[PDB]
Protein backbone atom coordinates (compact mmCIF):
# COMPACT_ATOMS: atom_id res chain seq x y z
CA UNK A 1 0.00 0.00 0.00
CA UNK A 2 1.10 3.48 0.96
CA UNK A 3 4.58 4.56 2.06
CA UNK A 4 5.43 8.12 3.01
CA UNK A 5 8.68 9.93 3.79
CA UNK A 6 9.07 10.15 7.58
CA UNK A 7 10.83 13.08 9.51
CA UNK A 8 10.57 13.94 13.21
CA UNK A 9 12.43 16.93 14.61
CA UNK A 10 11.09 15.75 18.01
CA UNK A 11 12.44 12.14 17.65
CA UNK A 12 14.34 12.52 20.90
CA UNK A 13 11.45 12.90 23.43
CA UNK A 14 8.89 10.64 21.65
CA UNK A 15 11.49 7.78 20.99
CA UNK A 16 11.39 7.39 17.12
CA UNK A 17 13.99 7.78 14.39
CA UNK A 18 14.78 11.08 12.91
CA UNK A 19 14.55 10.01 9.28
CA UNK A 20 13.00 7.31 7.18
CA UNK A 21 9.84 6.11 5.70
CA UNK A 22 6.57 5.41 7.45
CA UNK A 23 4.20 2.63 6.29
CA UNK A 24 0.59 3.77 6.33
CA UNK A 25 -2.21 2.01 8.04
CA UNK A 26 -5.96 2.91 7.81
CA UNK A 27 -9.09 0.67 7.88
CA UNK A 28 -10.69 -0.54 4.66
CA UNK A 29 -12.81 2.33 3.12
CA UNK A 30 -10.43 5.15 3.51
CA UNK A 31 -7.78 7.18 1.87
CA UNK A 32 -4.31 7.54 3.06
CA UNK A 33 -2.19 10.60 2.59
CA UNK A 34 1.35 11.91 3.24
CA UNK A 35 2.18 15.24 4.83
CA UNK A 36 5.00 17.69 5.53
CA UNK A 37 5.40 20.56 7.84
CA UNK A 38 8.07 23.13 8.25
CA UNK A 39 8.99 26.54 9.29
CA UNK A 40 10.48 29.35 7.27
CA UNK A 41 10.81 32.71 9.26
CA UNK A 42 13.69 34.21 7.41
CA UNK A 43 14.27 32.27 4.07
CA UNK A 44 15.79 29.08 5.59
CA UNK A 45 13.67 26.03 5.82
CA UNK A 46 13.39 24.26 9.21
CA UNK A 47 11.75 20.91 8.90
CA UNK A 48 9.23 19.97 11.57
CA UNK A 49 7.60 16.62 10.60
CA UNK A 50 6.88 14.47 7.56
CA UNK A 51 4.71 11.31 7.63
CA UNK A 52 1.40 9.54 7.00
CA UNK A 53 -1.85 11.41 7.50
CA UNK A 54 -5.34 9.92 7.82
CA UNK A 55 -8.27 10.36 5.25
CA UNK A 56 -8.84 14.14 4.95
CA UNK A 57 -10.78 15.90 2.17
CA UNK A 58 -8.25 18.82 2.07
CA UNK A 59 -5.70 16.18 0.75
CA UNK A 60 -8.04 14.34 -1.74
CA UNK A 61 -6.38 14.07 -5.25
CA UNK A 62 -3.35 16.20 -4.65
CA UNK A 63 -0.28 14.52 -6.12
CA UNK A 64 2.24 17.12 -4.93
CA UNK A 65 2.71 18.47 -1.39
CA UNK A 66 1.71 22.19 -1.75
CA UNK A 67 1.07 24.32 1.38
CA UNK A 68 -1.83 26.75 0.55
CA UNK A 69 -2.42 29.11 3.56
CA UNK A 70 -1.49 32.68 2.87
CA UNK A 71 1.30 33.36 5.37
CA UNK A 72 1.56 30.69 8.06
CA UNK A 73 4.10 30.45 10.92
CA UNK A 74 4.00 26.68 10.35
CA UNK A 75 3.54 25.42 6.79
CA UNK A 76 1.63 22.21 6.17
CA UNK A 77 0.87 20.30 3.03
CA UNK A 78 -0.77 16.94 2.31
CA UNK A 79 -1.03 14.69 -0.66
CA UNK A 80 -2.02 11.36 -2.17
CA UNK A 81 0.45 8.84 -3.55
CA UNK A 82 3.62 7.07 -2.56
CA UNK A 83 6.41 9.32 -1.25
CA UNK A 84 4.35 12.35 -2.34
CA UNK A 85 5.86 14.40 0.51
CA UNK A 86 9.36 13.94 -0.64
CA UNK A 87 9.22 17.50 -2.02
CA UNK A 88 7.11 20.33 -0.73
CA UNK A 89 6.39 23.89 -1.80
CA UNK A 90 4.17 26.88 -0.87
CA UNK A 91 1.52 28.14 -3.24
CA UNK A 92 -0.65 30.53 -1.24
CA UNK A 93 -4.25 31.03 -2.05
CA UNK A 94 -6.81 33.67 -0.86
CA UNK A 95 -7.77 33.00 2.74
CA UNK B 1 -33.97 13.83 10.83
CA UNK B 2 -37.69 14.19 10.60
CA UNK B 3 -40.27 16.98 10.90
CA UNK B 4 -42.67 14.61 12.79
CA UNK B 5 -40.82 12.41 15.19
CA UNK B 6 -37.93 13.54 17.32
CA UNK B 7 -35.88 10.39 16.24
CA UNK B 8 -32.21 9.84 17.21
CA UNK B 9 -30.07 11.09 14.25
CA UNK B 10 -26.88 12.68 13.02
CA UNK B 11 -26.76 16.55 12.98
CA UNK B 12 -23.99 18.29 10.96
CA UNK B 13 -21.67 20.62 12.66
CA UNK B 14 -18.48 22.05 11.28
CA UNK B 15 -15.76 23.02 13.81
CA UNK B 16 -13.70 26.14 12.91
CA UNK B 17 -10.65 26.27 15.10
CA UNK B 18 -10.25 30.12 14.55
CA UNK B 19 -13.75 30.65 15.89
CA UNK B 20 -13.47 28.77 19.28
CA UNK B 21 -9.90 30.11 20.19
CA UNK B 22 -7.97 26.92 19.25
CA UNK B 23 -6.05 28.11 16.09
CA UNK B 24 -3.06 29.36 18.22
CA UNK B 25 -2.27 25.72 19.21
CA UNK B 26 -3.75 23.77 16.21
CA UNK B 27 -1.78 24.06 12.90
CA UNK B 28 -3.82 21.56 10.90
CA UNK B 29 -6.59 21.14 9.84
CA UNK B 30 -8.12 24.58 10.03
CA UNK B 31 -11.23 22.68 10.94
CA UNK B 32 -13.63 19.85 10.29
CA UNK B 33 -17.16 18.33 10.50
CA UNK B 34 -17.43 17.17 14.10
CA UNK B 35 -21.12 16.26 13.93
CA UNK B 36 -23.38 15.45 16.93
CA UNK B 37 -26.28 13.12 17.86
CA UNK B 38 -29.62 14.40 19.00
CA UNK B 39 -33.05 12.92 19.44
CA UNK B 40 -35.05 10.67 21.66
CA UNK B 41 -34.44 7.06 22.68
CA UNK B 42 -35.39 4.26 22.71
CA UNK B 43 -36.22 4.02 19.01
CA UNK B 44 -39.80 2.91 18.19
CA UNK B 45 -39.65 4.17 14.53
CA UNK B 46 -37.77 3.43 11.16
CA UNK B 47 -26.29 -7.04 17.10
CA UNK B 48 -25.92 -6.26 20.86
CA UNK B 49 -28.36 -3.96 18.99
CA UNK B 50 -30.82 -6.84 18.72
CA UNK B 51 -30.00 -8.85 21.87
CA UNK B 52 -30.66 -5.71 23.86
CA UNK B 53 -33.81 -4.45 22.03
CA UNK B 54 -35.20 -7.98 21.75
CA UNK B 55 -34.72 -8.65 25.47
CA UNK B 56 -36.33 -5.00 25.75
CA UNK B 57 -39.76 -5.43 23.89
CA UNK B 58 -40.20 -8.37 26.28
CA UNK B 59 -37.98 -8.01 29.37
CA UNK B 60 -29.77 7.52 24.94
CA UNK B 61 -28.92 8.95 21.53
CA UNK B 62 -25.12 8.50 20.94
CA UNK B 63 -22.44 7.94 18.33
CA UNK B 64 -22.59 4.43 17.03
CA UNK B 65 -19.84 4.94 14.44
CA UNK B 66 -16.84 7.23 14.27
CA UNK B 67 -13.87 8.20 12.07
CA UNK B 68 -10.42 9.09 13.48
CA UNK B 69 -8.56 12.32 12.37
CA UNK B 70 -4.90 13.52 12.16
CA UNK B 71 -3.96 16.68 13.92
CA UNK B 72 -0.77 18.76 13.96
CA UNK B 73 -0.70 20.97 17.00
CA UNK B 74 1.42 22.60 19.74
CA UNK B 75 1.65 20.65 22.95
CA UNK B 76 1.90 22.16 26.43
CA UNK B 77 5.68 22.53 26.29
CA UNK B 78 5.39 24.35 22.86
CA UNK B 79 6.55 21.49 20.65
CA UNK B 80 4.84 20.44 17.50
CA UNK B 81 3.15 17.06 17.71
CA UNK B 82 1.17 15.00 15.23
CA UNK B 83 -1.40 12.53 16.54
CA UNK B 84 -4.12 10.42 15.03
CA UNK B 85 -7.04 10.97 17.27
CA UNK B 86 -9.79 8.38 17.59
CA UNK B 87 -13.48 9.18 17.74
CA UNK B 88 -13.31 12.68 16.25
CA UNK B 89 -15.99 12.60 13.58
CA UNK B 90 -19.43 11.19 14.21
CA UNK B 91 -20.57 9.34 11.09
CA UNK B 92 -23.60 7.68 12.66
CA UNK B 93 -26.00 7.87 15.62
CA UNK B 94 -28.24 5.36 17.32
CA UNK B 95 -29.96 4.48 20.61
CA UNK B 96 -28.00 2.65 23.34
CA UNK C 1 -15.76 2.17 39.30
CA UNK C 2 -15.82 1.06 35.67
CA UNK C 3 -16.43 -2.49 36.65
CA UNK C 4 -19.63 -2.92 38.67
CA UNK C 5 -20.54 -4.42 42.00
CA UNK C 6 -25.35 -0.21 42.72
CA UNK C 7 -23.21 2.88 41.69
CA UNK C 8 -21.34 5.13 38.98
CA UNK C 9 -21.45 4.11 35.28
CA UNK C 10 -19.85 0.78 35.00
CA UNK C 11 -19.61 -2.45 33.15
CA UNK C 12 -21.93 -5.28 34.28
CA UNK C 13 -20.89 -8.76 33.63
CA UNK C 14 -23.71 -10.63 31.72
CA UNK C 15 -23.84 -13.92 29.86
CA UNK C 16 -26.44 -14.42 27.12
CA UNK C 17 -27.45 -18.13 26.69
CA UNK C 18 -29.03 -18.44 23.31
CA UNK C 19 -31.12 -21.25 24.76
CA UNK C 20 -32.68 -18.75 27.16
CA UNK C 21 -33.96 -16.54 24.35
CA UNK C 22 -34.89 -19.27 21.66
CA UNK C 23 -31.97 -18.61 19.21
CA UNK C 24 -30.23 -22.05 19.63
CA UNK C 25 -32.34 -23.37 16.75
CA UNK C 26 -30.39 -21.07 14.35
CA UNK C 27 -27.11 -20.58 16.13
CA UNK C 28 -24.71 -23.49 16.20
CA UNK C 29 -21.78 -21.84 18.06
CA UNK C 30 -21.11 -20.40 20.46
CA UNK C 31 -24.09 -21.50 22.72
CA UNK C 32 -23.78 -18.11 24.38
CA UNK C 33 -21.39 -15.30 25.15
CA UNK C 34 -20.39 -12.63 27.61
CA UNK C 35 -22.26 -9.71 26.12
CA UNK C 36 -22.18 -7.56 29.25
CA UNK C 37 -24.00 -4.21 29.50
CA UNK C 38 -23.47 -0.66 31.05
CA UNK C 39 -25.34 0.74 34.02
CA UNK C 40 -25.14 3.62 36.55
CA UNK C 41 -25.10 7.30 37.25
CA UNK C 42 -23.35 10.00 35.24
CA UNK C 43 -22.13 12.44 37.78
CA UNK C 44 -20.41 15.78 37.42
CA UNK C 45 -17.27 15.75 39.63
CA UNK C 46 -14.81 17.41 37.32
CA UNK C 47 -15.37 21.17 36.87
CA UNK C 48 -15.04 22.55 33.29
CA UNK C 49 -16.25 19.19 31.91
CA UNK C 50 -19.14 17.15 30.35
CA UNK C 51 -18.56 13.41 30.52
CA UNK C 52 -15.16 12.19 29.36
CA UNK C 53 -12.36 14.66 30.00
CA UNK C 54 -10.21 13.01 27.36
CA UNK C 55 -12.54 13.08 24.34
CA UNK C 56 -11.65 15.90 22.02
CA UNK C 57 -15.11 15.59 20.48
CA UNK C 58 -17.06 16.21 23.71
CA UNK C 59 -14.40 18.89 24.69
CA UNK C 60 -15.34 20.72 21.47
CA UNK C 61 -19.03 20.38 22.22
CA UNK C 62 -18.32 21.24 25.86
CA UNK C 63 -16.53 24.49 24.62
CA UNK C 64 -19.09 25.43 21.98
CA UNK C 65 -21.45 24.65 24.94
CA UNK C 66 -20.26 27.52 27.17
CA UNK C 67 -21.15 30.36 24.57
CA UNK C 68 -27.80 24.46 20.34
CA UNK C 69 -26.40 21.89 22.96
CA UNK C 70 -28.14 23.15 26.22
CA UNK C 71 -30.69 20.27 25.96
CA UNK C 72 -28.06 17.52 26.32
CA UNK C 73 -27.90 14.66 28.85
CA UNK C 74 -25.28 11.95 29.59
CA UNK C 75 -25.98 8.20 29.71
CA UNK C 76 -23.72 5.28 30.68
CA UNK C 77 -22.90 3.64 27.38
CA UNK C 78 -20.39 1.36 25.71
CA UNK C 79 -17.10 3.06 24.79
CA UNK C 80 -15.39 -0.08 23.47
CA UNK C 81 -16.85 -3.05 21.79
CA UNK C 82 -15.29 -6.20 20.41
CA UNK C 83 -16.52 -8.53 17.63
CA UNK C 84 -17.36 -12.25 17.97
CA UNK C 85 -17.26 -15.29 15.61
CA UNK C 86 -20.52 -16.99 15.07
CA UNK C 87 -21.55 -20.17 13.17
CA UNK C 88 -25.31 -20.06 12.38
CA UNK C 89 -28.04 -20.83 9.89
CA UNK C 90 -29.10 -17.94 7.67
CA UNK C 91 -32.67 -17.51 6.63
CA UNK C 92 -32.20 -19.99 3.60
CA UNK C 93 -30.67 -22.52 6.09
CA UNK C 94 -27.17 -22.27 4.70
CA UNK C 95 -24.50 -22.59 7.38
CA UNK C 96 -22.52 -19.27 7.75
CA UNK C 97 -19.42 -18.49 9.67
CA UNK C 98 -19.17 -14.75 10.36
CA UNK C 99 -17.26 -12.24 12.54
CA UNK C 100 -20.07 -9.99 13.89
CA UNK C 101 -18.94 -6.51 14.98
CA UNK C 102 -20.06 -4.88 18.17
CA UNK C 103 -21.13 -7.96 20.03
CA UNK C 104 -19.31 -7.75 23.31
CA UNK C 105 -19.25 -4.66 25.54
CA UNK C 106 -15.75 -4.32 26.87
CA UNK C 107 -15.87 -0.88 28.42
CA UNK C 108 -18.50 1.67 29.66
CA UNK C 109 -18.39 5.45 30.03
CA UNK C 110 -20.76 8.45 30.34
CA UNK C 111 -21.63 10.23 27.13
CA UNK D 1 -2.10 -17.45 13.98
CA UNK D 2 -2.73 -19.68 10.95
CA UNK D 3 -5.57 -22.16 10.52
CA UNK D 4 -6.73 -24.90 8.22
CA UNK D 5 -9.49 -23.46 6.00
CA UNK D 6 -12.23 -25.67 4.49
CA UNK D 7 -15.58 -24.58 3.02
CA UNK D 8 -17.98 -27.28 1.96
CA UNK D 9 -20.25 -24.52 0.69
CA UNK D 10 -17.53 -22.98 -1.51
CA UNK D 11 -19.53 -22.95 -4.75
CA UNK D 12 -22.40 -20.81 -3.46
CA UNK D 13 -20.15 -18.71 -1.25
CA UNK D 14 -17.71 -18.30 -4.14
CA UNK D 15 -14.57 -19.14 -2.12
CA UNK D 16 -11.88 -21.75 -2.46
CA UNK D 17 -12.77 -25.08 -0.91
CA UNK D 18 -9.56 -25.62 1.01
CA UNK D 19 -6.40 -23.98 2.12
CA UNK D 20 -5.13 -21.86 4.91
CA UNK D 21 -6.39 -18.80 6.58
CA UNK D 22 -4.04 -16.28 8.18
CA UNK D 23 -5.95 -14.92 11.16
CA UNK D 24 -6.09 -11.29 12.02
CA UNK D 25 -7.13 -9.80 15.27
CA UNK D 26 -7.09 -6.68 17.30
CA UNK D 27 -4.16 -6.01 19.54
CA UNK D 28 -5.10 -7.58 22.97
CA UNK D 29 -6.84 -10.82 22.08
CA UNK D 30 -6.33 -14.51 21.42
CA UNK D 31 -6.71 -16.37 18.11
CA UNK D 32 -8.22 -19.71 17.68
CA UNK D 33 -9.06 -22.14 14.92
CA UNK D 34 -12.36 -24.02 14.64
CA UNK D 35 -13.73 -27.07 12.92
CA UNK D 36 -17.29 -28.09 12.27
CA UNK D 37 -18.77 -31.30 10.84
CA UNK D 38 -21.58 -33.71 10.61
CA UNK D 39 -21.37 -37.33 11.73
CA UNK D 40 -23.95 -39.40 10.07
CA UNK D 41 -23.84 -43.00 11.50
CA UNK D 42 -19.99 -43.54 11.48
CA UNK D 43 -19.01 -41.17 8.54
CA UNK D 44 -17.54 -37.60 8.95
CA UNK D 45 -18.64 -34.90 6.49
CA UNK D 46 -16.68 -31.63 6.98
CA UNK D 47 -18.80 -28.40 7.05
CA UNK D 48 -16.21 -25.65 7.69
CA UNK D 49 -12.73 -25.02 9.10
CA UNK D 50 -10.95 -21.69 9.69
CA UNK D 51 -10.12 -18.97 12.14
CA UNK D 52 -12.13 -18.03 15.20
CA UNK D 53 -11.92 -14.82 17.11
CA UNK D 54 -11.37 -14.83 20.76
CA UNK D 55 -13.86 -16.96 22.62
CA UNK D 56 -13.44 -18.27 26.25
CA UNK D 57 -14.66 -21.73 25.11
CA UNK D 58 -11.38 -22.18 23.17
CA UNK D 59 -8.94 -20.92 25.94
CA UNK D 60 -5.74 -23.06 26.81
CA UNK D 61 -6.96 -25.87 24.39
CA UNK D 62 -4.26 -27.46 22.27
CA UNK D 63 -6.92 -29.96 20.99
CA UNK D 64 -10.02 -29.54 18.90
CA UNK D 65 -12.66 -31.51 20.88
CA UNK D 66 -16.46 -31.42 20.07
CA UNK D 67 -18.38 -29.25 22.55
CA UNK D 68 -21.62 -31.41 22.51
CA UNK D 69 -22.59 -35.01 22.42
CA UNK D 70 -25.21 -35.48 19.72
CA UNK D 71 -25.92 -32.26 17.88
CA UNK D 72 -26.71 -32.29 14.23
CA UNK D 73 -23.56 -30.23 13.55
CA UNK D 74 -20.47 -30.53 15.72
CA UNK D 75 -18.14 -27.64 16.62
CA UNK D 76 -14.74 -27.49 18.13
CA UNK D 77 -12.18 -24.83 18.65
CA UNK D 78 -8.68 -24.75 19.85
CA UNK D 79 -5.61 -22.43 20.41
CA UNK D 80 -2.31 -22.56 18.40
CA UNK D 81 -1.36 -23.02 14.71
CA UNK D 82 -3.14 -25.70 12.78
CA UNK D 83 -4.71 -27.14 15.95
CA UNK D 84 -7.95 -27.70 13.83
CA UNK D 85 -6.16 -30.04 11.31
CA UNK D 86 -7.65 -33.02 13.15
CA UNK D 87 -10.32 -33.15 15.91
CA UNK D 88 -12.30 -35.47 18.15
CA UNK D 89 -15.73 -36.18 19.66
CA UNK D 90 -16.73 -36.22 23.39
CA UNK D 91 -17.06 -39.64 25.21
Amino acid sequence: TRECIYYNANWELERTNQSGLERCEGEQDKRLHCYASWRNSSGTIELVKKGCWLDDFNCYDRQECVATEENPQVYFCCCEGNFCNERFTHLPEPG
Amino acid sequence: CDGKVNICCKKQFFVSFKDIGWNDWIIAPSGYHANYCEGECPSHIAFHSTVINHYRMRGCCVPTKLRPMSMLYYDDGQNIIKKDIQNMIVEECGCS
